[PDB]
């Protein structure tokens, strides 16, 4: 995965904007910004979320989806220094995305660029390298196999 | 019960008890060690995640998913729309497993022991029993959590 | 730059750090108003009732308290337009009969920014986000 | 003394407060305030009228919410200033004139709300110390109601 | 049901959580701060022990008497005859006061949060809920503790 | 009032040796029985005062529970030796519980004192008779306050 | 009396302007300011000091009186955390004021307001509450019984 | 003797030795423990302040008054007008007690032992004997302190 | 505000804290004169003999030493008018043939105040007392 020093930085910066201490509201407002951006990059992928009511991104069903997505991302980050468990965690997340027909690996590349674009606006002294080194490996594990 | 004041209380205490980084896995492990001690039979329900060995990565991934779920649910305590849509989600995932509702009562007990054990004497047990019910009810639909 | 959802989150966190729980508040507010009156000594005259001549006095310190208390409410509401604007209208009415110029509002803006940067460090200060969201705040206190 | 608000009670109150205080979002503050007023209203019906300008009959309106946020900002400014009483005094006077000359606003109502806070806090705050809290809440109200009737 | 094993578990956990010296006073004060935060109205029932000022010698002496009652009672969990004789002795002292049994439910919730908060994560809430029932039933008689 | 902080610390430590949350009820009434037996021996006339707790059969649940609450009372008193305020209030309450019962004489409490001074050294590691006398006497007097 | 935390503050602020280290001159210049003020508030009380030569407040006899008064105040403050001794100290000071015919309790109320007015000019970040909590109790003990 | 330089010296050393807060009572207690050890009979002269028990609040109040007096007198060392008016004051308070002047010599000795014991090796004993005389003389009027 | 007996005591203590025993004196005086010459660069010209162009030089540092030494004497005498005025007259004569304007005196006043506040903190700085008593000091150095 990624270095122990790198992971440390990622976990620290991430917990700056995400932790058990603040509002689900902030959670989904980051979520909406993240997906809105994924859509503008790959509009073809928006349809994949019609099931969580992507039609209305202010709906409890979609807010809950982004909440879910960020919690997953959080769960992955907090396990960066537990290679064994993380491998198992990503394999699972990987299965939750494969069963979804219409998902191309390229969508996770776009998601990557979105995160690298959104995060710096929320995080103090965001570190693109430490994040790349820790995220990319993740992303490949969650998008390994798909189109 | 579980009015807005108790939901905020619970959010506070959960955040403290849950903690950051690796302390999270420890909390996770204690929660599940209590559950299985409280009801040893419930362990066989988790062969799919290798409950056979709690130190195994398969089971740790499960522990992580479960507390992550408790966490995202507790964070939505203030927004009923997102909370219910998410409890429905968790429900569609537990329904096909034909799980006996009495186990969710064991879970809660274990949860209270672990949150209060980590948070200390100011743990608001009444608030937690009331607000946990809301969670259990959303996932099971059983009116024992009424 | 625009005070978007992201900038509002950043400002909230950075303000929380700077404003804090209360121990560093007196020094925070003093730093701020010492800057204001230096850049615009002329403005002190509007504070005759709260000893604007001596910002070291309890009277002014209490005022400084009220001002920061006002910024805090707005920052805390930045993600709730409905209530935010309602609050800006209240501040607006508290300043209506005092003739504050859009230039004095900009002064206080920089004073607040410098104070926040002075508190959290230039290493993390997000000037674009602050300017944008402070514009949104003063802009609303002046009706528009 | 003896029921005076001591230095330790102040440290303690700032603690009970700093905890249940959200420095980033109004969700927590707002919730605490509304609950305090609901409680006061249910114990003092005639009190709701005093808040017609802020829609006291509609606790969830943008107008009452902004008012609760202002009340909570007032209490927060005073709780913090318990550490520097010189300035506290100045602040508590200003608040006094803000409640002064407003029919009904009377000391009696302050004793009422003091009871509302004592009922609300323990539900939201962890490790709540009702004694220390009231001793300093009272110290705060006494400065707020200097010029008022029983 | 509070069988012999749970009684042993509870005796062990109480001993660790109760402690020695002044830690007992701290334990008691916590227990009673929680009871009055759980049910602010229960406080009025104690004017006889000056509950207006919880740090008064009268109330502190009361705290000491109660946790001393809990201690001697828990220590007798293993001897039915002694246990019941003492529980009746306690009932005799509480009856002439016409107390709402529901208060005893709150007391138990407080007891758990206090003992659990001090004992930590391996606190056995189910065992405690079951055995506390025996005490409450023995003191109040209300079959609500049946 | 009562005794000095240094004396109380010794007594509290020596008492905790043989009495604490970890001490089972059986050891408690075992001490309780040896104590009251000794009391009765010295003042046979006092025994009848305990017919309500079935003193007739000292190994009865009723008498066991009595000695256990007595010892619990002594324990409470000892542990509060360094909090005269609370101790005064605790002794006052205990006193009331005795004066309420008739037939008790002050000499019966002095007797109990001798019993304790005789019994404890056989239970406590290197018992300190002076520190205990200094602390027990005031305690015993507060509880027997108002007895003939 | 007053809290241990309060007393601490009072003792600290007081020792700022009064301690065995500086000039009796400063001692009596604070004294003169204190009484001059007590006089302007209650001029009727000035006559009570005719015995210490209140006529000339620059006289050794009156300077010595204020010195005496401040030393007493100092002695009381330094014993704020010794309830037993302070009680005994105030009872004594109380006796030294009762035997003085013409002394009304109200004069000690004025003295209180003078101290709360003079002290802040001499002390850094004077704390009115901590002082009130510690002084008022004192004052009542030294003025308990009089008119 | 006791020129202005020695008066300043004494003021310095006294301030150090005397100290702040609670250290003051300790110094006070040592001064009086020496006095009574040096002249055991002098103790009976203080039954009015309960010298019977030096730890009693009555006697501690006395100790406090006495060192407070030494302190205010030493602080006026530079202003003869205030100093003499104050020594006269102290004199009118000791005169009606028919006190044998030799005890003021014991007092001084005790005072020197306590100041030097607390101040250390640089204690200026000659300066203290000279300046103490001025004090004793103002309070007694005895020309043995000449 | 007036430089009364109380204000003089406050100034004495606050000055003692700021001026101190000597370790922080060089930094104290540098802070002061760096402020003076920034607010009034024109004034340096009067210090040609003590290298007013470079306040980092021993020559100027020695001068700064003498100036603070002068303030110290006045502060120490603030409660002894007789000798105080005698000292102010001495300072007066040392500045008589130099043409110092009442505006340069006020500059140094603020420079000294800022320096003292910088040393003891805004939390305890008593602006009213300082201004009043510094007025009394410069006022006397200018004859009146
Ligand atoms: C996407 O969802 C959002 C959010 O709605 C939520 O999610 C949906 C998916 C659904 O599951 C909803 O159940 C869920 O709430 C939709 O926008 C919201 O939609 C509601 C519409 O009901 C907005 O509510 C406005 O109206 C309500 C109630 O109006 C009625 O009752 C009042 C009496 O109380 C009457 O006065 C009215 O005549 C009416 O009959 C009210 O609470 C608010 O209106 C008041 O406040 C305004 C100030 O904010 C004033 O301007 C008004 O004059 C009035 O006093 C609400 O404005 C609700 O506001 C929005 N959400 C937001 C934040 O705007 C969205 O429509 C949906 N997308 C689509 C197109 O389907
Ligand atoms: C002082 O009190 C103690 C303890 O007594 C207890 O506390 C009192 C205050 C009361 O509340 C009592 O109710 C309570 O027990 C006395 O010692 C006990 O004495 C009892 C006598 O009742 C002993 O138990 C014997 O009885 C049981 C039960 O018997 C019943 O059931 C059988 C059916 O199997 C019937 O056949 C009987 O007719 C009767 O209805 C019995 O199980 C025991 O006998 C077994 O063991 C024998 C071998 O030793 C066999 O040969 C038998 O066949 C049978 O299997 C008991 O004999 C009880 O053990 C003691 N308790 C202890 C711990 O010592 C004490 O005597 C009393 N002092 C006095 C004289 O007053
Ligand atoms: C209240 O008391 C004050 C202070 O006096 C003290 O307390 C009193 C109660 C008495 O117990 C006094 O014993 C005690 O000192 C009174 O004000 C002081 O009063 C003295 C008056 O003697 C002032 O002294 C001035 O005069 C002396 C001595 O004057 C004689 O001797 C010189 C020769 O050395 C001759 O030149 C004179 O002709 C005269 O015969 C002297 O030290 C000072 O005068 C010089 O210095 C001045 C500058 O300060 C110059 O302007 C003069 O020209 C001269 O050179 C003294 O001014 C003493 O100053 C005051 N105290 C102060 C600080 O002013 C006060 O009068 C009394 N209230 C009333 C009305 O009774
Ligand atoms: C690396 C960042 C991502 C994380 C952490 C993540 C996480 C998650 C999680 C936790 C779920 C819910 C699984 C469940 O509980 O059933 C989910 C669902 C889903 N994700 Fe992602 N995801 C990521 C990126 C993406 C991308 C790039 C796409 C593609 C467009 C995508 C498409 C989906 C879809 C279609 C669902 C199912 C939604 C439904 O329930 O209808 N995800 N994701
Ligand atoms: C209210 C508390 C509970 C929460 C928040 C919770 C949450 C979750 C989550 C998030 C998952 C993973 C879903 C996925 O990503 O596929 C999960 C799986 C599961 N849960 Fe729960 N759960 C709770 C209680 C229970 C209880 C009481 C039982 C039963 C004894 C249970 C049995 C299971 C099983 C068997 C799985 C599937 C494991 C697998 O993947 O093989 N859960 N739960
Ligand atoms: C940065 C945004 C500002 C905020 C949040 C703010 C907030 C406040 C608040 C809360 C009060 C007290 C109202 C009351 O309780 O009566 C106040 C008063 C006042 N403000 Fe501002 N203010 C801001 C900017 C300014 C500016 C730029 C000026 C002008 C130079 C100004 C001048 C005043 C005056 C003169 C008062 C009245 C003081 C008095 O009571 O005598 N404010 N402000
Ligand atoms: C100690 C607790 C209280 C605090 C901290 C507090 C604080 C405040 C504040 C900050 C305002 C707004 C001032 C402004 O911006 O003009 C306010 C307004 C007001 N308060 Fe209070 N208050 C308290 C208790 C009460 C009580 C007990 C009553 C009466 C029953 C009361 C009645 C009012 C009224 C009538 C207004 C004017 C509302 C409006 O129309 O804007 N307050 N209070
Ligand atoms: C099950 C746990 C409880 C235990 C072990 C317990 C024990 C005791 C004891 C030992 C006493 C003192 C008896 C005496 O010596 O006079 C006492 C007194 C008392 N208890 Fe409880 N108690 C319990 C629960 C409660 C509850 C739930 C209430 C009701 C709110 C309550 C109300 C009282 C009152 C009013 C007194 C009398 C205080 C006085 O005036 O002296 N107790 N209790
Ligand atoms: C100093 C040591 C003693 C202690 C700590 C002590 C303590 C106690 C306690 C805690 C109770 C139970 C009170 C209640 O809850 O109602 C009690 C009851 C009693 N005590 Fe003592 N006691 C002592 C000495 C004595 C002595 C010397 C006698 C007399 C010979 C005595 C006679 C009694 C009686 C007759 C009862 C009532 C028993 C009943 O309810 O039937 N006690 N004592
Ligand atoms: C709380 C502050 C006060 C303190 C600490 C204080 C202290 C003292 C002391 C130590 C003495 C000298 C006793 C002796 O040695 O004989 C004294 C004397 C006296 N005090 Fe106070 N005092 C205070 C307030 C007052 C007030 C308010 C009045 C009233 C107007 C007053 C009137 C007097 C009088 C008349 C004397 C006797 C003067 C004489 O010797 O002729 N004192 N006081
Ligand atoms: C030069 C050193 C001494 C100083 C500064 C001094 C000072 C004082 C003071 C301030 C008082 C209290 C006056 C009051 O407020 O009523 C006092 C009382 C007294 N002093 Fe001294 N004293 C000194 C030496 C002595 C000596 C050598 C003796 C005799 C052995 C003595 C015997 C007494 C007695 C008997 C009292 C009265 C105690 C009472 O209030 O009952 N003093 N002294
Ligand atoms: C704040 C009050 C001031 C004090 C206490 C003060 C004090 C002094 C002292 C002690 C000297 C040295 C005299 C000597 O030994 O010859 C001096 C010199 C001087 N001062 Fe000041 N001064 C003050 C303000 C000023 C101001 C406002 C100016 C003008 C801008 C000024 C200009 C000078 C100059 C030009 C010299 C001569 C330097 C030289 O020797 O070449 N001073 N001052
Ligand atoms: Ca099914
Ligand atoms: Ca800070
Ligand atoms: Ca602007
Ligand atoms: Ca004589
Ligand atoms: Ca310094
Ligand atoms: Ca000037």
């Amino acid at each position: 995965f990624c270095s122990e020093a790198d992971a440390t930085i990622v976990i620290k910066q991430w917990n700056q904007i995400y932790n058990a201490g603040i509002g689900a509201k902030s959670r989904w407002t980051m979520g909406n910004e993240i997906f809105s951006s994924l859509f503008k990059l790959k509009p073809e992928s928006e349809v994949l979320f019609n099931n969580v009511n992507v039609a209305n991104m202010s709906s409890g069903a979609f807010h809950a989806h982004t909440v879910r997505v960020l919690s997953g991302l959080d769960m992955g980050i907090n396990y960066l220094n537990d290679a064994g468990t993380l491998t198992s965690l990503t394999a699972h997340l990987a299965a939750q995305h494969v069963a979804r027909t219409g998902l191309k690996a390229v969508y996770f590349d776009a998601m990557g660029k979105v995160l690298m674009t959104v995060l710096p606006s929320l995080i103090d002294n965001f570190n693109p390298d430490a994040w790349r080194n820790c995220l990319l490996p993740l992303k490949n594990a969650i998008a390994k196999g798909l189109p | 019960d579980c009015n807005i004041l108790q939901r905020l209380k619970v959010k506070m205490q959960w955040a403290k008890a849950y903690g950051f980084g690796t302390e999270r896995a420890k909390f996770g492990n204690s929660l599940w060690t209590s559950i299985f001690n409280y009801a040893p039979d419930a362990r066989d329900l988790f062969k799919s995640v290798k409950s056979e060995d709690m130190r195994s990565p398969q089971f740790k991934a499960h522990i992580a998913r479960v507390i992550g779920g408790l966490d995202r649910v507790i964070s939505m305590f203030d927004n009923e729309d997102a909370l219910n849509a998410d409890l429905e989600h968790l429900k569609s995932q537990h329904d096909p497993r034909g799980l006996d509702a009495l186990n969710f009562v064991v879970f809660g007990k274990a949860l209270f022991a672990t949150v209060g054990g980590q948070f200390g004497v100011c743990f608001d047990l009444p608030a937690w029993e009331s607000c946990y019910k809301v969670i259990a009810m959303g996932i099971t639909g059983n009116d024992m959590f009424s | 730059s625009e005070c978007g959802p992201l900038q509002r989150l950043k400002v909230k966190r950075q303000w929380a750090e700077a404003y804090g729980s209360g121990n560093g508040r007196e020094e925070f507010g003093h730093f701020i108003w010492a800057n204001v009156f230096k850049v615009a000594p002329s403005a002190r005259d509007m504070f005759k009732r709260v000893r604007g001549d001596n910002i070291y006095t309890p009277a002014f310190r209490a005022h400084a308290t009220r001002v920061l208390g006002g910024l805090d409410m707005c920052v805390a509401l930045l993600d709730d337009e409905s209530v935010l604007n309602t609050q800006l209208a209240h501040l607006a009415s508290q300043h209506s009969s005092r003739g504050v110029s859009a230039e004095q509002y900009n002064v206080v803006e920089h004073a607040v920014m410098m104070g926040v940067e002075h508190e959290i460090g230039q290493n993390v200060f997000d000037k674009d986000a602050w300017q944008a969201c402070l514009d949104v705040i003063t802009s609303g206190i002046q009706g528009n | 003394s003896s029921n005076s608000c001591t230095t330790e009670d102040r440290r303690e109150m700032q603690l009970m407060w700093a905890n249940v205080w959200s420095a980033q979002f109004t969700g927590r503050r707002l919730a605490i305030a509304q609950a305090v007023f609901k409680d006061l209203f249910a114990h003092v019906p005639d009190a709701v009228g005093l808040f017609d300008r802020v829609h006291g009959t509609e606790i969830d309106s943008s107008e009452f919410k902004a008012h609760c946020i202002r009340v909570v900002n007032g209490l927060d400014s005073a709780i913090g200033l318990l550490s520097d009483p010189s300035t506290l005094n100045e602040q508590l006077s200003h608040l006094a004139t803000q409640h002064q000359e407003r029919a009904g606003v009377t000391k009696g109502g302050f004793s009422a709300i003091a009871q509302s806070f004592l009922r609300v806090m323990p539900q939201v705050a962890s490790c709540f110390n009702p004694d220390a809290w009231s001793r300093c809440f009272n110290r705060i109200t006494n400065g707020m109601t200097e010029g008022l009737a029983e």
